[PDB]
């Protein structure tokens, strides 16, 4: 199993799916289309939000 | 007789018409969508992630 | 001055060179859905008005 973790914005959540398009999704972090796994979010404004 | 019926030979040429419709049919039915956007397999492969 | 739901305002591009990508790489837009097309080609096709 692979888990890559990585801290985003809110509307780029999104983008985190095979076959996406956005700023997140062709610079920074590419998926598969063949794409066989789970991509869990959560808000942490908590924690990453001084 | 042959000469002057020009349906004489009518099961030759009915073969050879059969042979004809079939493969009419067949480059024919490569213009149908078959339910695509698109008959043409380039402008799906052009217009179409 | 955008126009209203009941008059939506419709404009005719034609006769240019449209650079869809400006658009599509802009973060400005919250939706960007594209049916029938997609926004990787529509830099590729020439389409007309």
């Amino acid at each position: 199993v692979y888990a890559d973790s990585f801290v985003i914005r809110g509307d780029e959540v999104r983008q985190i799916a095979p076959g996406q398009t956005g700023k997140i999704a062709d610079y920074n972090y590419k998926l598969p289309d063949d794409f066989t796994g789970c991509v869990i979010a959560w808000n942490s404004n908590n924690l990453d939000s001084k | 007789s042959l000469s002057s019926t020009p349906s004489a030979l009518g099961k030759l040429q009915d073969v050879v018409n059969q042979n004809a419709q079939a493969l009419n049919t067949l480059v024919k039915q490569l213009s149908s969508n078959f339910g695509a956007i698109s008959s043409v397999l380039n402008d799906i492969l052009s217009r179409l992630d | 001055r955008f126009a209203s739901v009941y008059a939506w305002n419709r404009k005719r591009i034609s006769n240019c060179v449209a650079d869809y990508s400006v658009l599509y790489n802009s973060a400005s837009f919250s939706t960007f859905k594209c049916y029938g097309v997609s926004p990787t080609k529509l830099n590729d096709l020439c389409f007309t008005n």
